């Protein structure tokens, strides 16, 4: 009597030890659960910011993808520590001792996440997806289904990550333009400006201590 | 998705692109011609002498005719993204 | 002959599971422990060899591994292992960054400058420097220190329902800035010399526009860069000693700071 | 019910424990099953359009394949909430605790999918595959088989996805051409136009607020 | 049905557990049987042609490997409905209710596959492998063994797939060369031609109805 | 799939490509040549002066010769995809 | 026949698994022997040569890994069919109906494999491993232990596969170098030579009838 | 009745056991060295994992043959016909393994595991238990396998760098150096017949 | 497989590659040099004026000496693949 | 396996890499300089004029200095394999 296995007698004492349909869904989608879980968190914005920073430094794939995937994970774990804490003290703390029921526990585990997503989603995206869904007034946050909130959240995170990335490009774009113009004004047409500009970009990024500023901005602008 | 629709869409795109680049390219060409003419009087063989006035002229054109180009691009992209559901037949 | 009853078979499975998971979390993301050259069977075998010594003299927090408690405990275990391993990834990320920045100035990967499309990077020099860093890591027994630090994490914060403090995670994410800083500090001489060489090539372009970077600069710049990297190697040994040591101190401080705020 | 492990007595009280051929089929499908099940959904067109957009931005793999994978899944879940609910109430609910057999449980879960893919399939593809299969009139939805409906639907989705992607490239192509022309007219020949054009492309994409425009256009065009 | 584990009670509440050679060959063949079945189901030619098309588009992994793989299976399933249902009515139907043993069911279901692979296989490959096998007088098609039929069929499918891919490569190569020559003539010698050729490639591919023509060709050129 | 047939397909493709790119390349060449001649006669020279007339000429040529080139490409690709099942072997 | 397991419950909710050493080594070997049997056969050379060819085509993973694995299996089955049927008539036939012992059937099933390896094993590898093992004269083929035959055979197969692959790369390397040099002469430093080389590589590989030649060479390289 | 499914789960779990025996053998070093070589050739998964695993198993069987013979004559043959107890035959099956481990195990790993195992002073090497010797041996094998792999891994990257520099100096910025370096790398590896030298080096360095 | 065999095979391969590339590179260099001499005699400073003549010359060289290079390369590959099961032992 | 041993191994590796690439890189640099100076003496000037001579010079250098570089590589690899057992601690 395994949780995933269902047994039914057939014919002459034959028991069909078969796999439950829920277990089938899980075993089909196990390679997808990391994707959805990472999209419901702040991963979607940190990763785009990090990638756009890589492109801004004029040095694609300069830090390996794995180290930045780990770094973005740390920011998600720190940023949503209040969310998980709420989940712990509202869902697991009253349930670990079988003090409250299963059905309400998923709602209690989703309400902090629902509010957290709502605090980031633009009103325009929610209105657009509600109009496409032909839903009702949705005056209250509880009235907003996951069907509308999930795509609106990601389409807002993409926009804000792109905006932050563009703000990141702006200084490096100025650096590249200045270096190229200085080279061209001195009759150095053949010399590619990227080779000269790359060390200057890295030095200016390090001297202004840009990584600390990026962490501060990503931590600050996200909850507000 | 008839070829005539593709050609009309490409014509509109090329018209928008020309509207974008006509001021910048025109002012760069005019400034370069003016400096090349002036170089005849001075007999200067400084090859990239026209680069700085070209840059300042392009910057002036951008800071003067910038919002117009931005509005044109925003309107054109908005129309494309609005009629995306209709182009498929 | 060989006899294996139920109690022994299960107790062994349940007792080992949580230290096993933490150790595998460390192994699957780690300087040398996480390599596709190492097969996953070896990855699990080393983890369970480590669990063979972790399990004794360890509190028996034996909860069912098919409940939500299992998910919560697994989350904390994976968090600890991932934190340790990815924090120690910083030294090798820094040396790879320094090597690839040196190579880009040399001109090895110029296709990346002109277009991001296509996998035409192949930072060979960065790979060589990353090898040297890993070999120095082996000679300094860095993996042994990682295992000892994991044991210390087991001791200080046991397998339990106490949430891990997140200020440490933010601090070690903020410490991610060491990559570029150490990349510069390792690559300042070659970068400056190649910048001066490129400026000299531009000055040569001044007198003759027919001289081009493709025609003249790239062969000479590549030769000079190869000579400099041949000459820059002896600097690698003390730099790696400093680099691993500072990251180890940072990890020790962060681990000591985690369990106060559970 | 489901396919699983069967135990059949043999001879003198001897019991044989072996898997079922349907279980072997189930495992062999699992290797590619997820893909075939997900292409009957909206995943194909959305993921192709997103990949084409990522190529259009001039910065390949700036959003990683995992983020695009999560985003396509979120948009598909938003689009096919009614289909998923119909499958749930018609197939999943009456079969989770076995009020119905597996053979007609797939038929119940396929009829909404069949009708939907009929809605989203061009008549030209259906006619092409009917002629290739040398089938009959196929006047009714009941007449057209799955064998003809699946590849025709896939071809229709691929054609629509490339149409949308080609329309997407146009503004970015204009941006690239304009910036390259300006850089050449300034004498800035050796400067790579991609480095200067990527931040401008992102700035245009965030001012136009194209992300929600893309989601709305995809939803409206795919509901038709 | 399939070989598995056998159990005979012994003494007081004792359960023996043994297996035969069929079980040990079957468990090892589990890993390789999907690959062999894919080899005999012409998945190779379709997947290779589609990968070559993906390379010809100049945008690697613009449709992910999963969607390309799934559409290849869908096209193969459309192609081999007669083979599949012939196998069903000849092999699976008389074996599901254990009317025939597996040893004859395998060769009964492989007869339509044998006739198929004989139809698609070229005569040259068959002659080459017949002389490599140093066989005697082989006249009748039934006398052709599977050991000769399989590799010759694989070679024929590989050659046909490569020919089809080579022919597909031509218009995209023409577009790439034309745009590269135009860019070089205008002097824009730092602009990557791919970023301009990809939108034009997709414009051509949606204006010629590339997917319809490609699917129709892959179907019609296949029963021949 | 004889080498003669491959050469025939290659020369057909080469003819299609030549007719596809002949207008743009010839117009760009003519514009560059005439602008360079004018610069030589005027004894003033800016290398990027000729880029704008070249772009304008190519832009005009695409408008004038666009439909014909598109029709050529569409017809040739249709012929290829129709003959594919007959040229497999 | 094969060894097994005995299980008797102990008190309430208990079970005991009695096991010998033969059954334990049999259970442990089940996850390894599918690879071992492919190591005794010609799989290694064929699969390595085909992977090297896949890399040579300039389009890695254009045929999926399962495609190469299945076609390599088919080629090995064609090559090893006499050994396979000799094993069948000498080992599997007299052991399927328990007419002869397992310890001796294993000896019978290895004799044709040993003869095959000795046919393809170079004398240099045998001498190297005999020197490393401090063995005796080993003048006769029967005097050669399996511990000497296996690694020497594997080393010879690896060396032969690498030789064949290196010979295969040469025409494709010539095509790539010629196309790159022509492009550089024409300028076009932005044009990737792969997009031109791949269609020309397919042109060559279908005009020279490359697949038949490669298969024939691989098959004839084993009888020698 | 659930006991008949518990035994099947036990068998499934036992299928994972042979990892331990591969740790006790040369597998952990050989497979890592061969994976490093696969990364060296610039063509990942050119020989499939099955091929690499099988050839590693064959190399280990060649190397570990005397140890297997000692175990056979000491543990398997007196226990197959039930002449000796299992608990003590297991001990008999480790002493050759003990002497085999102690030769390839570095002092640093043993010291670290003794310090972190809270074990007391040991008077003799035979007093070292398996629970402490096995992880130290695995770590030492990891270290030496990576050292061997990186020592062999040099010339291929030297070829990569040389070819990339030459191609770049020829102005061939868009040509990918890997596709030209792979044939040259294989040419060198065949010319110096590096398979034989690699096999011999692994065997001798693991014997010593 | 002795190093002498590798050297002779490599030199033969280089001979084939040179025969493939000698006409195209030769005609490209010749037309580029001729256009350069024209650029020097008359004070024409156009940069990409030689590109179109080089493309035309390479096109003509491929059209004329096409079947010869194709046959040479095919014969070389046939010989290599026929000697494959013999050069290895 | 002392750190100094790894450091010396890296220095030797880079020395071998330099000895492999110095001939070809220096030959390419020399021929590029020669072509550029010849262009400077005359009035001819385009980017691609020196590429073909650079290719030819590198090809000739590869032919001439091929056996020597191959012997260096083979000796280095053989010494590495021979000293592999000695470097293991």
């Amino acid at each position: 009597q395994l949780p995933g296995l269902i047994s039914q007698p057939l014919a002459g004492g034959g028991q069909s030890w078969s796999l439950s349909v829920q277990t089938l869904v899980f075993i089909t989608s196990l390679t997808f659960l990391p994707a959805i879980l990472l999209m419901m968190t702040s991963f979607t914005r940190i990763i785009i910011v990090f990638g756009l920073l890589r492109n801004a430094l004029g040095t694609p794939s300069a830090p390996p993808n794995q180290v930045l995937l780990g770094l973005a994970l740390f920011l998600t774990f720190f940023i949503m520590s209040p969310v998980i804490d709420k989940i712990y003290v509202d869902a697991y703390q009253p349930f670990s001792e079988q003090k409250i029921s299963m059905q309400e526990a998923l709602d209690k585990g989703a309400q902090p996440l629902r509010a957290f997503m709502l605090r980031q989603t633009r009103e325009a995206d929610l209105a657009l997806f509600a109009r496409l869904a032909n839903s009702g007034p949705l005056q209250g946050p509880e009235a907003v289904p996951m069907r509308i909130l999930l795509p609106a959240y990601v389409t807002s995170e993409l926009k804000t990550a792109f905006q932050i990335g563009f703000t990141i490009f702006i200084p490096f774009l100025i650096i590249d333009l200045v270096i190229a113009s200085v080279l061209m004004a001195l009759g150095m047409m053949m010399v590619p400006p990227a080779t000269i500009a790359l060390p200057f970009k890295l030095m200016l990024f390090v001297l202004v201590d840009g990584w600390q500023l990026l962490m501060g901005s990503l931590a600050q602008s996200f909850y507000s | 998705m008839t070829p005539e629709s593709v050609m009309m869409m490409g014509t509109e795109a090329m018209k928008v692109a020309l509207a974008l680049a006509a001021p910048l390219l025109l002012v760069a060409l005019i400034t370069g011609l003016i400096i090349s003419i002036l170089q005849a009087a001075t007999q200067i063989n400084e090859m990239t002498l026209s680069f700085i006035p070209k840059i300042v002229a392009v910057f002036i054109a951008i800071i003067v005719a910038g919002p117009w180009m931005l509005n044109l691009l925003l309107d054109y992209v908005r129309t494309l993204f609005s009629n995306l559901p209709y182009i498929i037949g | 002959m060989i006899q294996v009853t139920s109690e022994q078979w299960l107790y062994w499975l349940h007792l080992y599971f949580w230290p096993l998971l933490r150790v595998l979390a460390l192994i699957s993301t780690a300087p040398i422990l996480s390599e596709r050259a190492i097969p996953k069977r070896v990855k699990l075998g080393l983890g369970i060899m480590i669990t063979l010594v972790i399990a004794p003299s360890l509190p028996a927090n034996d909860t069912p591994l098919f409940s939500i408690a299992a998910l919560w405990l697994a989350m904390q275990q994976i968090l600890i292992g991932i934190a340790l391993g990815f924090t120690m990834q910083f030294a090798f990320a820094a040396v790879r960054t320094a090597g690839e920045f040196i190579g880009l100035q040399m001109g090895l990967s110029f296709a990346t400058f002109v277009d991001p499309g296509s996998h035409l990077n192949m930072p060979v020099l960065a790979r060589i420097m990353d090898m040297l860093a890993m070999l120095l890591f082996l000679t300094f027994n860095g993996h042994l220190w990682l295992i000892s630090l994991l044991v210390d994490t087991f001791h200080t914060l046991p397998i339990g329902s106490n949430p891990v403090n997140s200020n440490a995670f933010m601090a070690l994410a903020r410490a991610g800035g060491l990559i570029f800083l150490n990349g510069l500090m390792l690559a300042l001489p070659v970068i400056t010399l190649l910048l001066t060489l490129n400026l000299a090539l531009g000055l040569l372009n001044r007198m003759a526009p027919q001289l081009s970077i493709f025609v003249i600069g790239f062969p000479l710049t590549l030769t000079v860069g190869i000579m400099l990297m041949a000459a820059l190697m002896p600097l690698i040994a003390p730099f790696c000693e400093h680099l691993f040591s500072e990251i180890f101190n940072l990890l020790a401080d962060i681990v000591s700071e985690m369990p106060i705020n559970n």
